[PDB]
C-alpha cells in the first residue's frame, strides 16, 4: 500500500542515473507500474509501462531509447535507467500503481534529478 | 511414476475445495480480466436487425485455493477441469441464442500458474442484437453492441476489468470478416454500472462500428428506377397520333415502377417510417405519373407538334437532374 | 425376488466394452428390418426418409442364466448396461430415433444366451437420382449400414431368410412414386481402418 | 495518440461557492479519464475513476462527471484547503495527461 | 472465513430433500414471481406466435435453509439449484424454450440468512398467441403469457405477483418493428383441471399494428391503379388497342396484388379488412372494363361523361365509409 | 423431525425396489389407465401430411411396491422419483418428431396413493401422422388418427384400457383449437390388437375427424377464376374489325389462368391423380381456350351471327356447369 | 481364457489413468496423425457462404500408459471409453455447426494397438465456412478450406501430422457436385500463433470450379436471344409503332426482370459479377434499340431510311463485338 523512491540525484549532463522504487503491501506481478515525468510549473507526462509478470515494457514513443523500465521478482522493486541526460529532463518523478478501472491509484514520494 | 507427481498436485489442488463459492467471498472482490479475439465478424442480418461474431472469449482471474509448488510454472490442462474449480458466469446482456462449440472436444482452455491465476478461453459464436434505426437507409451506419457481464454476481462480489489497455482488448483478425453488405469501420469499448431489479452489476460494452456499402442498392433499386424515368423520358419525343404506342409507354413504366416498388422493400424489416430508398422511389413514382398525366393531357387536347411534348422534352429531365443533385447531395455528405 | 437376483447375477463382474467372444470367433449379428413408411423422395437435395423398426440378433455366452424363467422382456434400460453392436448407417445424412414417452427400445434375453435388440429409427438416407430421362425415371435407392469400429474379424453381419418387411404400402408418403420391390445384398466394404461387412438393401421406386 | 485539452489554466474565486472544470478530448475516450490534485510540494493523489467515480477517502463535495467526449469536475463550496492544481487524464489509451489547472484567492 | 461459509452450504445440503416441498404436509408454499422483459423479439402472425425473452425470477421462503452465521446473503452458483427444491413452474402457450447457457447456465440463486432462496432464470420463450385476424391490417391483438404449477395443485403452492403492478417491468422500453405495445395487464387464476385446481397467473399483453408500412406497400398501389384505370376514361372511343391496355393490366395486376399478398398471411379461412378494401377496388376496374364494353356496344353519348362524374364519386365515397369505419 | 416423516417414507419404498421390471412381471398383467386432455390441436399442415397436438398425457396403474402407511392419502411428488420407479413406455405409432417440454421442471407429475395407486402426467407435442386423400379438395373431410401403445411389452404384460367411458376421456380444451384451414367436429376412440414380428400389442388409437372450410379457397381460387372467364366473355361483345383488342383478350386471359394453376397449385403437395381444384380450372380453361377459337373463327370469316350465339350459349354453359359442380360436392 | 485376459488387462490399463494430462505431459509432445475420409460434399451454398462436408474424421497418437503385451491381437473397444481415455482437443476454426452421428449409437471408434497406438476415428457432419469471391460469377473458382486445429495445447503440447503424407485425405475424387466439380485438393501443416501462444494447424482445402453449362442455358443464352429479338424491329416500317414500341418496351422489361429475378438467389454482395456484366451490356443494347426507334420517330415526325440499314448492320456487329470482348475476358 506503500511505495518508497529513491533519493534526490545531481549528477553532470550526459551521464547515466540509477533510479528505482520500492513496492510494499502487495505484489507487482498483479498490477502494471507506472512512470510518469513531472517538469516543475508543468503538467504530468507518461514515460513507459512495464508488466513484471510478462517482462513486457512499452514507451512513448518520444521517450524511446533514452529511458527504459526493469524489474525484478524476489525483492519486489522496479527500476529505471536514464541515459545523456540533458537540462530538459530535470524534473521530479513518481512510479504508479495501476488500479482500479485504469487510474493510477498509489504515486511515489519524487526523486528529484538536477543536472548542472 | 513420472506422471504421479501431477496427479498429486491436482488432487491437494482439488481436495477440500468448494466450486460453489467464488474467491474471497466475504473478504474481498474477485476482480475478472476479460479481452476478446474477433475471429469473425459474421453476417449482419437486417430483418431480425441482429449480428453473429465469433469470438476467443478469454477471462482471467486470481484464485488463491489453486496455488501449487511443483517442476512445471503453468499448468496446462483440459476442460474436464474447469468444471471442478470455480468459473465466473458472464453471460451477454443483448445476445438471443449463442452457441458453445465442442467439436470435437469441448473448445475451452484452462491454464492455471504457480501464484493461483487462471485463464479460462472459449469459442462462442454470439448472435447479439443490434437496433437499427434504418432512416437513412441504405446511405446508413451502425454501432451494433456486445454486453457482457456477471449474472447471480452484484458490484460488491464481482467486477470485470480489460486485460490489456482498452484500446487494444478487443482484437479483430485480419482475414476474418464474414461481412459481405458492410464493412467493419473500428471497435469501441466502455465499461459501466447496470443498476437492475436485483442489484448493482458491471456491465462491459463493445461497440462495433459498421457502415452499409451502396452497392447491392445502386445496381437493385437506384439505377433501375433511373432507368425506368429515362424511359419515361423517351415518350414525349413520339407522336401525338400514336396513342396505343405512347399508352404502352405509360402503364409499363408504371408497372415496372410500381414491381419495383414492391420488391425493394422485401429487403429490410417491416418498418413504419420511410426510408431514404422510400423518398427515392415515391419521387421517381411521381415522375413517372407525371409522364402519364402529360400524354393524358396531350390526348385530351390532340386533333402539329404539342407544346406540351416541347416543353415536357426540356422541363422533366432537368428537374429529374436537380432531384439527384439534391437527394444525392443530401444524403451521401 | 426371481427376475431381480437373475439380472443382478448377469450384470456382476460384467463389462459392457468388450464384446462376446473378444479373442475367440467374430460375433455374428443377424439383422432385420421393418418399414413403418417409406417417406418422401427430395429431389432437389437427393435423399429420402424412412421410418423402420431396425432388429438385431445376437448371441453373448454371458448373458446365460438357468432358472425357471425362459425370456426376460425388459425395456430401454438394460440397454445401456450390456454390450450393444455399433450399427451405423453408412448413406443416412442424419438420423435419429425416438424418445417419447421413454426411449424407443426393446430388449429380451433368453436363456441360452441369444440376445433381440429392437428400435425404432427415422434415416434421411442417401439415394443418388439420375436426372436423365426426366421424369420418366426408375430408381434403385440403397440403405446400407454396418458396424463403425469392429472389421470382419470381429463382427460378420448376417441377414435372415425374413428381411425387409413392407407395411400396406398405401399409407406410405410416396406421392410421385411407387413402391417396386426390394432386393437384400452383402458384401466386404475395404477402407483405411480395415474389413468390413456393409449390408445393403435396394428399394425401387418408379416414378408416375 | 490521445490529447487531453483541459481549459483553463487557472481560475481565481473565493471560499464558499461552485467551480467547475473541463477536460475535452481529441478522440474517444470512454468513461475512462481520472482526476488528480496537485498541491505545492506534494505527489499527486486520485479523486476520481472512471467518468464520476469517488475514490476512497474523497468528500462528498468532490463531484465529476462524463461522457463519450466531454469531461468534466465540479466543486461545491470549495474550502481553504483546497488550493491545488488539478490533473485530468484518460486510460482508454496509452495514459496521457492535461496541461493542469490552478485555483487562486 | 471460508471455513465458516463452506460449513454451513455443507450443513444446509446435508439431509435435505429434494423430492419434498417447503411444508410438504403443512401449509400451500406462496411463491412470488417477478419478470423483467429482456424484449419482445418477433410476433410472427404465420405461426400464431410471439417470441419473447425475459428474467424470470421466482421466490419461496425455504425453511430448512435457515442459518445464523453468515449476516450476507449468499449468491450460489447456478449450479447448486439441482440440489435443492426448484417449483415446478410451467408455461401453457409455450412452444419453444430454452433457458440460455453460454457461458454458463443462466441461472441465479440467493439464499436469504432467514429462509429466503432467490430463484431466477433467462427464458427465451416462443409462446403460442391465437390471433383474430378480421380487422388486418388496421387491427389489435391481446397477446398473454399463462405460468402455471404442474404437479402441485392450490393446496401445495400458492401464486403471485411481487410488488401487485411491479412484478413485470420493461415493456414501456420494447421496441416492436411493426406493431405498438400500449397496455399490459395482470392477474391471478385458479383454473380446474380434471386433476386437481392449479394456480395460473397470467400476463397480457397489447399490441397495436402500425398501418404506415401497409399505407406505401399495399394500400398506396392499390389506390393509385384505380387511378391509373381512370386514364382509360380520357381516351376517345375509336382508339381500340389504346384504351383497352389501360384495363387489361390493370385487372391483371390487381389479381397478381392479391394473390402477393396473401403469401406473407397465413391460411385463414375468413375475409380480412384488407381483402374487403382490395375487392372493394377491384369490381371498379370491372366497372371500367364493363364501361368499355358498352361504349363499344354502341359503336360520347354521356356514356364516357358520366363516368368522370361518377368513378371520383364512387371512390372516394368508399374511402370515407372504409377508413371511418376502423 | 415433520418433513423426515415423509422422508423415512420414500427411502423405505425404494429400498429394494427393481425399475427394471414391471409390477407382477409373473403375478399378473400390468392395467394402465390412460387419459388424453388436448389442450390445444394445433396446425394441420397440409404439404407434410401431418398435424401438430399438445395433450395432457395422463397414465394410472397399480404399483403395490409402491405402497405407505402415513399421515397422508397422496404424496404430490416431483419429477425426480419418476426416474427411479417403474412407468410404461408407450410410444405413438404414427409420431413423426414429438418433445416433451421441459421448462422451468420437467413437465410431468407423480401422485403415488396410499394403496398403491399411480398417476403420471406429461405435456407432449405430438407431431403425429395422417393420411390424407386430396381427391375431393377443397371440400374434403379427413380423419387424422393418434395410435399409442407400450414398446418391450406385449399383451400378456401390459394392457391398455381407458379411465372412463369412450365419450369422455379425450377431452379438447374448450378454447384451444389452433386450426386454421379445418374445424373439429368430434373424436371417436377404440382399443384394438395389433401383431408384428414380435409379439400381439395393444394399440389404443385416437381419431379426430377434420373438415376443410371453403372459405379461403373462394376468394383465392375460385372467385378469381370465375372473373377472369367473365373478362373473356367480354370479347363477343366488341367489334368484328377490332383486331388487336380482342387478341388482347384471348392471351392475357389464357396466360393468367396458367399463372392461376400453377399459382393456386404450389400449395398442394405433388400428387399423381387429379384433385377436384383441378377439374375447375382445366374446365375453366378450356371456356378461355375456346373464346380465343372463336375469335379465330370469326377473325377468318372477316356482326357475325356466331358471335352473337357466343354472347348466350358460353355464359349459360358455365351457368350450369357452376350447377353441377357446386351440387355433387355439397 | 482370452475374454478374462482381456478384461483384466483393460481393467489395469483403465486403473489409475489420469484423464486431465496429456502424454509425456512433462516433456515432449505428442504426435498426433491425421485421416480424413471425404464421404460427402453436400450444400455448396453461396447464400450462406458456407459448405456441408461429411467426413470419417480420424486420429492417431501415441500413450505409453495404454500398453498391452499379453494380448498380441489389436483391441477395438466400445464408444464409451473415450470418455475415459485421453482425446486430443481438435476443433474446426471455419466450423458453424457440427455434429457426430448418433444412429444406433454415436459414430466414434477407439482401437488400442499393442505399443498404445490409440486410434480414434470420428464420423463427422461440419458446416465450414468459406468466404466466396464472387467477382466472377457463374464463370468462378473457389478455394473452400478446413482449418484443423487445437485449442488448449501449445506446439510445445502437442503437433499435428497429416498420416501418409498426400494420401492422407482420401475420397475426393468420388465426390461429384451438382453444380461444382473439384479440381485440386491439396494439404497444409503451418503453425498459427495466438496472443496465448503458438499453435500447431493442419488444413483440407479444395478448388472448386463452376460449372457453366447450367448458366449458359439459363442466363446467357435467353439474353443473347432477347437482344437478338430487339434487332427485329429495324425490319418493321417506320409507321408501325404499336408493334415497333412493343417490341422494344417489351424487351427492355423481360431483360430488367430476368436481372432481378436472378440477383436474389445470391448473397447481397455490392460488387459486380460477370453475369451482371453481361446483363447490364445487354440491357444497353436493348435501350439502345428502343432509343433508335424513338430517334427515327423524331426525324420523321418531329422534323431518314438509312438508319434502318446502318443499325441493322451496326447493331449485330457491336454486339459480337462486346460478346468477342466478354468471352475474351471473363474466360
Ligand atoms: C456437444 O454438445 C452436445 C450438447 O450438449 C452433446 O449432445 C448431447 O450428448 C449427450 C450425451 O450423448 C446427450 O445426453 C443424452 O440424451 C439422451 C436423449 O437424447 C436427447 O438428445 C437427442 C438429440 O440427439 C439427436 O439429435 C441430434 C441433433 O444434433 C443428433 O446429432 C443426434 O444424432 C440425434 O439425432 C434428442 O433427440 C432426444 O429427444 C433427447 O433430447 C438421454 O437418453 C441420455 O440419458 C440416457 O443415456 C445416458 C448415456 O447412456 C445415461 O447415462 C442416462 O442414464 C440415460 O440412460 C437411459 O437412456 C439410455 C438411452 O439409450 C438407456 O440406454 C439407459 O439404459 C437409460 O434408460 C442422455 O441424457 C444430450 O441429450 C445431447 N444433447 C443434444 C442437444 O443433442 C454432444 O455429445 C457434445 N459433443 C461432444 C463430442 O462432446
Ligand atoms: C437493368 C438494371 C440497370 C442496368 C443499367 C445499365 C447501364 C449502367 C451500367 C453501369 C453503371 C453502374 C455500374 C456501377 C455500379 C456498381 C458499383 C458501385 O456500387 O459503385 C459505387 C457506388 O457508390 C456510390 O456512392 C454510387 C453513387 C451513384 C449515384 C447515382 C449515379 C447516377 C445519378 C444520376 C442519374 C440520372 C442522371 C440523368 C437524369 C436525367 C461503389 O459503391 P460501394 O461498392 O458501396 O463502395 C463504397 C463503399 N463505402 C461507402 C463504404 C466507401
Ligand atoms: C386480454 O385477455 C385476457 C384473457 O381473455 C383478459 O383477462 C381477463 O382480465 C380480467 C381483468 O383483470 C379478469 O378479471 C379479474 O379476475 C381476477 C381474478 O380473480 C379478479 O380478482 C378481478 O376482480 C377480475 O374479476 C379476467 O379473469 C381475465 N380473464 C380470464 C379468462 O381470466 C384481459 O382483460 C384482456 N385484456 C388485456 C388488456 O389484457
Ligand atoms: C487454396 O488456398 C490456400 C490458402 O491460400 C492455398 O494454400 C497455400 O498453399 C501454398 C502452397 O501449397 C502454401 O505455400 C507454402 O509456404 C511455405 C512457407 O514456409 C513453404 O514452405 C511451402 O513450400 C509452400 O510454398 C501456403 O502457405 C498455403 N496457404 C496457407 C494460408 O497456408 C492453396 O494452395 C489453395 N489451393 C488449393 C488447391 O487448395
Ligand atoms: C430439463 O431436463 C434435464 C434432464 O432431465 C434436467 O437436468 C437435470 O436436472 C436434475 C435436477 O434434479 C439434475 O440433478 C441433473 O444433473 C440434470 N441433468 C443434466 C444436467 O444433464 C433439467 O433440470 C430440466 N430443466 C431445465 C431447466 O433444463
Ligand atoms: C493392428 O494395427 C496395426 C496398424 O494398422 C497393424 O499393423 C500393420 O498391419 C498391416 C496389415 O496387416 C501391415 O501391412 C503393416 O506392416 C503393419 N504395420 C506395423 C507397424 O506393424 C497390425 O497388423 C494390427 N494387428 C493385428 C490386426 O493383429
Ligand atoms: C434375403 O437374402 C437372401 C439371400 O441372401 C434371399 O434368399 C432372401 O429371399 C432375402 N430376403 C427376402 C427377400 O425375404
Ligand atoms: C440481502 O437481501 C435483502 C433482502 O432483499 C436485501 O434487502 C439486502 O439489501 C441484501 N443485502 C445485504 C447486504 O443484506
Amino acid at each position: 500500500v506503500q511505495l518508497q523512491q529513491s533519493g534526490a540525484e545531481l549528477v553532470k549532463p550526459g551521464a547515466s542515473v540509477k533510479l528505482s522504487c520500492t513496492a510494499s503491501g502487495f505484489n507487482i506481478k498483479d498490477t502494471y507500474m507506472y512512470w510518469v515525468k513531472q517538469r516543475p510549473e508543468q503538467g504530468l507526462e507518461w514515460i513507459g509501462r512495464i508488466d513484471p509478470a510478462n517482462g513486457d515494457t512499452k514507451y512513448d514513443p518520444k521517450f524511446q531509447g533514452k529511458a527504459t523500465i526493469t524489474t525484478d521478482t524476489f525483492s519486489n522493486t522496479a527500476y529505471l535507467q536514464l541515459s545523456s541526460l540533458t537540462s530538459e529532463d530535470t524534473a521530479v518523478y513518481y512510479c504508479a500503481r495501476k488500479g482500479l478501472r485504469w487510474a493510477m491509484d498509489y504515486w511515489g514520494q519524487g526523486t528529484s534529478v538536477t543536472v548542472s | 511414476d513420472n506422471t504421479t507427481v501431477f496427479t498429486r498436485i491436482l488432487d491437494r489442488l482439488l481436495d477440500g475445495y468448494d466450486n460453489r463459492l467464488r474467491p474471497g467471498l466475504g473478504e474481498r472482490v474477485t476482480e475478472v480480466k476479460t479481452d476478446i479475439f474477433v475471429t469473425s465478424f459474421g453476417p449482419v442480418s437486417d430483418h431480425d436487425m441482429e449480428y453473429t461474431i465469433d469470438v476467443f472469449f478469454r477471462q482471467s482471474w486470481k484464485d488463491e485455493r489453486l496455488k501449487f509448488k511443483g517442476p512445471m510454472t503453468v499448468l496446462r490442462l483440459n476442460n474436464l477441469m474447469a468444471s471442478k474449480i470455480w468459473t465466473p458466469d458472464t453471460f451477454f446482456h443483448n445476445g438471443k441464442k449463442s452457441v458453445a462449440h465442442n467439436m470435437t472436444m469441448p473448445n475451452k482452455l484452462l491454464r492455471i500458474t504457480e501464484d493461483g491465476t487462471l485463464l479460462y478461453t472459449m469459442r462462442l459464436t454470439v448472435r447479439a442484437e443490434c437496433p437499427m434505426h434504418l432512416e437513412d437507409f441504405p446511405m446508413d451506419a451502425h454501432a451494433c453492441p456486445l454486453k457482457f457481464g456477471s449474472y447471480a454476481y452484484t458490484r460488491a462480489e464481482v467486477v470485470y476489468e480489460w486485460t490489456r489497455e482498452p484500446a487494444r482488448s478487443v482484437v479483430v483478425a485480419e482475414d476474418g470478416s464474414r461481412l459481405n453488405q458492410y464493412d467493419l469501420l473500428g471497435q469501441t469499448v466502455d465499461s459501466g454500472i447496470v443498476q437492475s431489479s436485483t442489484g448493482e452489476y458491471v456491465v462491459m460494452t463493445t461497440h462495433f462500428h459498421l457502415k452499409r456499402k451502396i452497392g447491392y442498392f445502386v445496381i437493385q433499386t437506384y439505377l433501375p428506377c433511373i432507368m425506368t424515368v429515362i424511359l419515361s423520358q423517351v415518350s414525349f419525343w413520339l407522336n401525338r397520333e400514336s396513342v396505343p404506342a405512347r399508352t404502352v409507354f405509360g402503364v409499363t413504366t408504371v408497372l415496372t415502377m410500381t414491381t419495383l416498388s414492391i420488391s425493394a422493400r422485401n429487403s429490410l424489416p417491416k418498418v413504419a417510417y420511410a426510408t431514404a430508398m422510400d423518398w427515392f422511389i415515391a419521387v421517381c413514382y411521381a415522375f413517372v405519373f407525371s409522364a402519364l398525366i402529360e400524354f393524358a393531357t396531350v390526348n385530351y387536347f390532340t386533333k402539329s407538334v404539342s407544346k406540351i411534348d416541347r416543353l415536357s422534352r426540356i422541363a422533366f429531365p432537368l428537374l429529374f437532374g436537380i432531384f439527384n443533385l439534391v437527394y444525392w447531395a443530401t444524403y451521401l455528405n | 425376488g426371481d427376475v431381480t437376483v437373475i439380472l443382478n447375477n448377469l450384470l456382476e463382474g460384467y463389462d459392457n466394452k468388450l464384446r462376446p467372444d473378444i479373442g475367440v470367433k467374430p460375433t455374428l449379428i443377424h439383422t432385420d428390418m421393418y418399414v413403418n413408411s417409406i417417406g418422401p423422395v427430395n429431389a432437389i437435395n437427393m435423399e429420402y426418409t424412412i421410418d423402420i423398426f431396425f432388429a438385431q440378433t445376437w448371441y453373448d455366452r454371458r448373458l446365460k442364466f438357468n432358472s425357471t424363467i425362459k425370456v426376460l422382456r425388459l425395456n430401454s434400460n438394460m440397454v445401456g448396461k450390456i454390450w450393444i453392436p455399433d450399427t451405423f448407417f453408412r448413406n443416412s445424412k442424419k438420423a435419429d430415433a425416438h424418445w417419447i414417452t421413454t426411449p424407443n427400445r426393446m430388449l429380451r434375453i433368453w436363456n441360452d444366451g441369444r440376445v433381440l435388440y429392437t428400435l425404432r429409427l427415422t434415416i434421411d438416407a442417401e439415394c443418388q437420382l439420375q436426372l436423365h430421362n426426366f421424369p420418366m425415371d426408375e430408381h434403385s435407392c440403397p440403405l446400407e449400414f454396418s458396424s463403425y469400429g469392429y472389421p470382419r474379424e470381429e463382427i460378420v453381419y448376417q441377414w435372415k431368410r425374413s428381411s425387409v418387411e413392407v407395411g400396406d404400402t398405401r399409407s406410405w408418403r410416396l406421392y410421385q412414386f411407387s413402391f417396386v420391390g426390394l432386393r437384400n445384398t452383402t458384401e466386404v466394404v475395404k477402407t483405411t481402418s480395415g474389413d468390413y461387412v456393409v449390408m445393403s438393401v435396394y428399394f425401387d421406386l418408379s416414378r408416375r | 495518440n490521445i490529447v487531453m485539452t483541459q481549459s483553463p489554466k487557472s481560475m481565481s474565486m473565493s471560499v464558499g461557492e461552485r467551480v467547475t472544470l473541463s477536460c475535452k478530448a481529441s478522440e474517444y475516450v470512454g468513461t475512462y479519464v481520472s482526476w488528480y490534485q496537485q498541491k505545492p510540494e506534494q505527489s499527486p493523489k486520485l479523486l476520481i475513476y472512471g467518468a464520476s467515480n469517488r475514490y476512497t477517502g474523497v468528500p462528498d463535495r468532490f463531484t465529476g462527471s462524463g461522457s463519450a467526449t466531454d469531461f468534466t469536475l465540479t466543486i461545491g463550496s470549495v474550502q481553504a484547503e483546497d488550493l491545488a492544481d488539478y490533473h485530468c487524464g484518460q486510460s482508454y489509451s496509452y495514459p496521457t495527461f492535461g496541461a493542469g489547472t490552478k485555483l487562486e484567492l | 472465513n471460508m471455513s465458516y461459509v463452506k460449513e454451513t452450504v455443507d450443513r444446509l445440503l446435508k439431509g435435505y430433500d429434494i423430492r419434498l416441498r417447503p411444508d410438504f404436509g403443512g401449509p400451500p408454499v406462496d411463491v412470488g414471481m417477478r419478470i423483467d422483459v429482456a424484449s419482445i423479439d418477433m410476433v410472427s402472425e404465420v405461426n400464431m406466435d410471439y417470441t419473447l425473452t425475459m428474467y424470470f425470477q421466482q421466490s419461496w421462503k425455504d425453511k430448512r435453509l435457515s442459518y445464523s452465521g453468515i449476516p450476507l446473503n449468499l449468491t450460489l452458483d447456478n449450479r447448486v439449484a439441482d440440489q435443492l427444491w426448484v417449483p415446478d413452474t410451467y408455461f401453457l402457450n409455450d412452444k419453444k424454450s430454452f433457458v440460455h447457457g453460454v457461458t454458463v447456465k443462466n441461472r441465479m440463486i440467493r439464499l436469504h440468512p432467514d429462509g429466503t432462496v432467490l430463484y431466477g432464470l433467462r427464458i427465451t420463450t416462443t409462446a403460442a398467441c391465437m390471433m383474430d385476424l378480421r380487422r388486418y391490417p388496421l387491427d389489435e391483438q391481446n397477446c398473454t403469457l399463462e405460468i402455471e404449477s404442474y404437479g402441485y395443485t392450490t393446496d401445495d403452492i400458492e401464486f403471485y405477483w411481487n410488488g401487485g403492478e411491479g412484478a413485470v417491468t420493461g415493456v414501456n422500453k420494447i421496441e416492436l418493428p411493426q406493431f405498438s405495445i400500449v397496455d399490459y395487464k395482470m392477474v391471478s387464476k385458479k383454473v380446474e383441471f380434471t386433476t386437481g385446481a392449479y394456480p395460473r397467473l397470467s400476463l397480457s399483453f397489447r399490441l397495436k399494428r402500425n398501418i404506415g408500412y401497409f399505407i406505401l406497400q399495399t394500400y398506396m398501389p392499390s389506390t393509385l391503379i384505380t387511378i391509373l384505370s381512370w386514364v382509360s376514361f380520357w381516351i376517345n372511343y375509336d382508339a381500340s388497342a389504346a384504351r383497352v391496355a389501360l384495363g387489361i393490366t390493370t385487372v391483371l395486376t390487381m389479381t397478381t396484388i392479391s394473390t402477393h399478398l396473401r403469401e406473407t398471411l397465413p391460411k385463414i379461412p375468413y375475409v380480412k379488412a384488407i381483402d374487403i378494401y382490395l375487392m372493394g377496388c377491384f369490381v371498379f376496374v370491372f366497372l371500367a372494363l364493363l364501361e368499355y364494353a358498352f361504349v363499344n356496344y354502341i359503336f360520347v353519348n354521356s356514356i364516357d361523361k358520366w363516368s368522370r362524374m361518377f368513378f371520383p364519386i364512387t371512390f372516394s365515397l368508399f374511402n370515407v365509409v372504409y377508413w371511418l369505419y376502423y
